[PDB]
DNA sequence: GTATTCGCTCTGCTCCTTCTCCCATCCTCTCGATATGAGATCAACTAG
RNA sequence: AUCGAGAGGA
DNA sequence: CTAGTTGATCTCATATCAGGAGAAGGAGCAGAGCGAATAC
């Protein structure tokens, strides 16, 4: 057995399957514990994060340790497409443990609230979606839980969300979060999360804003004076040292080496609007709708999500082989079927994502159209049947192409049987895409996965990539590095509306930093 | 620019002169002065 | 107490706009004023602040 | 042991200040200003 | 249509 | 019984001077009246 601090100890049998990373991760959570903090188990997508949680869990309540004896009654909210992949990782690492699904699926068939007080009074784990805690927040904070672990807990980002006031309710200082990317749009984000685990460190949301957000975001823009640049780095590096000891962020960079994972590509095709897409895309931009939205007249929304569908095919206006979604009217699609004809004449599993329900059944279709052998997943399917179509594509490989949207085909889930991954189409949040692309490159890939993501050139989406890649630089100024690259290819204005085609300290070491960081 | 003396029957001054000031090229509104005599050392 | 919608009509107008009353626009503030001193409230918010 | 005051309170009296209210009825005309989809939940089916 | 303004009538 | 389809509904997320009159309160002074308090 491996012997912690005080009191801790996690099985010798549990302990040696966990790689260095992950224990020491267990290590990290335990130090939380003994600190009444809580803390953003920050490990990229495919680290393995729900193990190093059960693995502490299972040393918490193994140990004994001194209301709870040992372990509590435990809730971890977690997207409803892993409720059940919660479920099994507990089942297989910790059978010992009651592990109890709060949902329509469930197990239960009687009234939720008697599962609640039995998980309560039982000291189970009980497991939970983020809508159930919004709608039973009544009854999910009446009983005195021991932890709070959040999968996902990126959910929280909005402060002003009703499912982060919901969340922000549970008296136990014991909060955690799992999400691999916990800072998506900006750092407002960052605060709503550091507000959930530890509501002190960072301070009221206004202090916050002023201190950090304005300074450290004024300064990534490509304008930035260097005075300015510099105060955005020292306003960074006083944030990293701030939430150093509550954030664990491990990359597949110094675990790579250590986990034998395979071989890693992230090529971003730029594809070619065809001349029917061309013509459609220029008509709008010239239409009228587009120069009221330029003068403030109208929300900009209808222009922005009309331009990405025409980008992700013309579907506005749907022009035998003449039918609704033909593939040959978009570029996209074009290049989706040289790719897929390719992987498949090289007997490889492709990941085909879309942030649009509706370019998904587009896709459905074309692939109909072929004799792909397909499985789908969205938003739609039952919850009930998403861990089981996983499985299904992640046990026989007959099964090709497996179409997602990312909100639900990212987000946690294990299809490590993919090999190739195409992301159609680009989101706004660059952070829906990272997840996206991690779905195929986790412990468990045998074959070597490259991720594909497609955008029109000229339009939209390139745009759309430009923001995203903007929001990246912001989020690595605080969570790899301070020495961020400021972001010059475009000044991100109201402009993406055109086409462009191409073609004992000793008072001195303090002392000394002290004048280091108010000389910056 | 001209000096009005005035009698409130009702009012805390037997008597008050006002002038509205204003420099003759418009460069200003006109600005008003008072010179009051308290009512009924 | 929100009064019903008559005594607050929206009155159409020449085309689609419709105009609301003046009663309307005042709940319109008191809500929106509401509900944000609300979430100061129950968040940490300076005492002269929710004052 | 009673004068005699005497400190302290209890109204109470003018007065000045604030503030709030009101200011005929009815009728005609002109003129100017004044989002969208994805995911989740639940409930009705809609059938097996 | 509403509001305001103005000009009028007895 | 019992899973799969269909609609409604909610959440959440994507950027960039030429009034006047009266009533209610508070203010400061004035005194009256009674307890104690020296003191002849
Ligand atoms: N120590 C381990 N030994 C074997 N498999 C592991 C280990 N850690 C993680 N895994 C596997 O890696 C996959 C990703 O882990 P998981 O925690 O579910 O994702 P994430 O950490 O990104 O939330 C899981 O399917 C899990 O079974
Ligand atoms: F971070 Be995810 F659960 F892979
Ligand atoms: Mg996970």
């Amino acid at each position: 057995d491996a012997e912690f601090d005080e009191g801790f100890k996690v099985p010798g049998f549990l302990f040696k399957k966990l790689f260095k990373y992950q224990q020491t991760g267990v290590r990290w959570l335990w130090e939380l514990h003994c600190q009444q903090a809580g803390g953003i188990l920050g490990d990229e997508m495919g680290l393995g994060k729900t193990i190093q949680i059960i693995a502490f869990l299972a040393g918490l309540s193994y140990s004994k340790i001194r209301r709870f004896e040992g372990l509590g009654p435990t809730v971890i909210v977690c997207p409803t497409t892993v409720m059940h992949q919660w479920v099994k990782e507990f089942h297989t690492w910790w059978p010992p443990f009651r592990v109890a699904i709060l949902h329509e699926t469930g197990s239960y068939t009687h009234k939720k609230e008697k599962l609640i007080r039995d998980v309560a009074h039982c000291h189970g784990i009980l497991i939970t979606s983020y809508s159930y805690i919004r709608l039973m927040q009544d009854d999910i904070s009446r009983y005195d839980w021991h932890y709070v672990i959040l999968d996902e807990g990126h959910k929280i980002r909005n402060p002003n969300a009703a499912v982060t006031l919901a969340c922000k309710q549970f008296r136990t200082p014991h909060r955690i979060i799992l999400s691999g990317s916990p800072m998506q749009n900006n750092l407002r984000e960052l605060w709503s999360l550091f507000d959930f685990i530890f509501p002190g460190k960072l301070g009221t949301l206004p202090v916050f804003m002023e201190q950090f957000s304005v300074p450290i975001t004024m300064g990534g823009y490509s304008n930035a004076s260097p005075v300015q640049v510099k105060t955005a780095y020292k306003c960074a590096c006083v944030l990293r040292d701030t939430i150093n000891p509550y954030l664990l962020r491990r990359m597949k960079s110094d675990v790579k080496m250590s986990l034998s994972l395979p071989d890693k590509n992230e090529q971003v095709l730029f594809c070619r609007l065809t001349d029917e897409q061309h013509k459609v895309y220029q008509n709008f931009v010239d239409s009228k709708e587009v120069y009221r939205i330029l003068n403030g007249e109208m929300q900009i929304f209808s222009g922005l999500i009309a331009l990405r569908k025409i980008c992700n095919h013309p579907d506005l206006f749907s022009g035998e082989e003449d039918q609704f979604g033909y593939w040959k009217r978009s570029g996209k699609m074009i290049v989706v079927e040289s790719l897929l004809k390719i992987w498949h004449k090289q007997g490889q599993r492709v990941l085909l994502f879309s942030q649009s329900r509706q370019m998904l059944d587009i896709l459905e279709v074309f692939l109909r159209a072929q004799k792909y052998t397909y499985l789908k997943m969205d938003g739609t399917t039952t919850i009930a049947s998403r861990q089981p179509l996983i499985t299904r594509y992640n046990e026989d490989t007959s099964i090709f192409v497996f179409l997602l949207t990312t909100r639900v085909g990212g987000l946690g889930v294990n299809l490590t049987g993919a090999n190739r991954v195409v992301i159609y189409d680009p989101d706004w949040n660059p952070s829906t895409d990272t997840q996206a692309r991690e779905r195929a490159w986790r412990i468990g890939q045998k074959k070597q996965v490259t991720v594909y993501r497609l955008l029109t050139a000229g339009t939209i989406e390139e745009k759309i990539y430009h923001r995203q890649i903007f929001k990246q630089f912001l989020t690595n100024r605080v969570l790899k590095d301070p020495k961020q690259r400021r972001f010059f290819k475009s000044n991100d204005l109201y402009e993406l509306f055109t086409l462009t085609s191409p073609d004992p300290l000793a008072s001195s070491s303090l002392l000394a930093k002290m004048r280091a960081r108010n000389h910056l | 620019n001209t000096v009005y003396v005035f009698a409130k029957k009702d009012s805390k001054y037997a008597y008050t002169g006002e002038c509205r000031s204003c420099l003759e090229n418009s460069s200003r509104p006109t600005s008003t002065i008072w010179v009051s005599m308290l009512a009924r050392a | 107490p929100v009064p019903p919608l008559s005594v607050r009509p929206a009155v159409v107008m020449q085309g689609s706009a419709r105009n609301q009353d003046d009663l309307t626009h005042k709940l319109a503030d008191i809500v929106k004023i509401n509900n944000q001193l609300r979430r100061n409230e129950q968040n940490g918010a300076a005492a002269h602040v929710i004052a």
